[PDB]
């Protein structure tokens, strides 16, 4: 959330045309989606994350 | 109003609105909760609909 | 089958009981189905396809959201069922969020 | 009397309460303009009786 | 005939498509009871009443609990 934001900030503030803002926003998105667990290859970690998200509330009970 | 976010200009306070998802019976409310944050006008061309949907999935997780 | 005795067979499927060991369940099923026997609303099968895709996206699955687009497709393509809206409305009513049940193809 | 006095008050109270709850329901389907409902019931006593009434099928 | 066995296959195909939807939606129905619900739905039925019938029938074997 900080490197993507800094990169996005630099590529939007420099822009002379609107496509330079748009083509930077899409890269900000496309690095969030890959550094997070919502890609088709990081999907298995999201499946495994359900076990963590289960056992935390299991421990409360 | 209770927290210190009442200093904000009305535009950014206006753009947000809560968005329901559809419910299946006996589903917890944490799964059905996502903010919308629509943007309309010429700025909608700069930040498109597809961007917002991927951000909503990020919001869910 | 006639619809009333086919209602008794369903109650034989759900419970272990036979059609002569109990007839009160068939009486109650005829009591429920036969007061509004016809579809009491019109079909909105497009809207609920847009809701079941919203179900699979809410659990953050997108390969199954495109599989469901074919599962809703084949039902309309074959058309051996008179009301394709009733079976999907039923499966929507009998679904509670599995928190990603699972997916598989089976060949 | 207590039936040329009290029974008439009670009958009026019944019909007024019934139509008052009808008004609150048919205003609740309407809608930022729901603030008239939230103002009218501030604390309340017997102005909310059942959230939804509906018959099956 | 041939078109009557093609229809016997074309019912078998729909019965498996609905079977896939049954397991990804995690409905309580399996293949045998779904084969009854489809034939009821063929004649035309209110599913608003059908869902109430099944939420009662699954609760009547929870009275032998």
């Amino acid at each position: 959330l900080e490197c993507s934001w800094d990169e996005l900030w630099n590529k939007v503030q420099q822009a002379q045309d609107l496509d330079h803002i748009i083509a930077a926003h899409e890269v900000f998105l496309d690095t969030i989606i890959s550094r997070c667990l919502l890609d088709s290859d990081s999907r298995a970690l999201l499946n495994q994350l359900r076990a963590v998200f289960d056992q935390i509330i299991e421990l409360q009970n | 109003r209770a927290t210190n976010a009442q200093f904000d200009s009305p535009e950014i306070l206006r753009r947000l609105d809560v968005r329901l998802l559809e419910v299946s019976p006996g589903d917890t409310g944490w799964d059905v909760f996502s903010l919308d944050y629509h943007v309309d006008g010429p700025i909608a061309t700069v930040f498109t609909r597809e961007c917002m949907s991927h951000y909503l999935r990020v919001f869910n997780f | 089958k006639s619809p009333n005795v086919l209602l008794q067979n369903l109650c034989c499927r759900i419970l272990g009981r036979s059609e002569a060991d109990v007839a009160q369940q068939f009486q109650y099923a005829v009591r429920v189905i036969g007061s509004n026997f016809a579809p009491t609303v019109e079909r909105d099968e497009f809207l609920v396809a847009e809701k079941i895709k919203k179900e699979l996206i809410r659990q953050r699955r997108e390969a199954d959201a495109a599989l469901f687009s074919e599962l809703h497709r084949k039902l309309h393509s074959q058309g051996v069922l008179k009301n394709k809206w009733s079976i999907l409305y039923l499966l929507l009513s009998l679904s509670e969020d599995p928190r990603r049940q699972p997916s598989k193809v089976s060949s | 009397l207590v039936s040329g006095f009290e029974a008439t008050i009670n009958k009026f109270d019944k019909n007024f309460s019934a139509h008052l709850l009808d008004l609150l329901a048919r205003l609740s389907i309407y809608s930022g303009m729901a603030s008239v409902i939230s103002r009218l019931d501030f604390n309340g006593f017997y102005t909310e009786r059942l959230e939804r009434l509906s018959a099956e099928r | 005939a041939a078109a009557a066995a093609a229809n016997l296959n074309a019912v078998r195909e729909t019965m498996d498509v609905l079977l896939e939807i049954s397991r990804i939606l995690n409905t309580g129905l399996d293949m045998e009871t779904l084969s009854i619900c489809v034939r009821l739905c063929e004649q035309g039925i209110n599913p608003e009443a059908l869902s109430s019938v099944i939420k009662e029938l699954r609760k009547a074997t929870e009275a032998l609990k």
